């Protein structure tokens, strides 16, 4: 018995994960990114989209 | 199960699905919860 399954691994991965289950049907077709990085200026956050 | 539909939630946007015939006519409950987006994969066992 198979198993595939579609979540990140603990961290952005999952998050990205999680849009394209929650947005978008299986088979779509799309970009994703694969560095995420905090601005040096504009950012007060250490956080990140 | 279906993320949202047939229509939108109003009334009441939950779902429950019975089983029937096992032992009894009636139909029985077997589990009840909320209709949510995207996809709902529940297993069961269901007696014959």
């Amino acid at each position: 018995k198979l198993r595939i399954i579609h979540n990140g691994y603990e961290g952005q991965k999952r998050n990205q994960c999680n849009l394209m289950n929650k947005y978008g049907k299986l088979g779509d077709k799309f970009i994703v990114y694969t560095s995420l990085g905090v601005n040096p200026n504009n950012s007060s956050n250490k956080l990140m989209f | 199960i279906p993320p949202y539909n047939l229509s939108t939630h109003g009334d009441e946007r939950w779902f429950k699905l019975y089983i029937k015939h096992v032992v009894d006519n009636n139909s029985h409950i077997i589990y009840s919860g909320q209709l949510t987006d995207t996809n709902i994969n529940i297993t069961l066992f269901i007696p014959l």
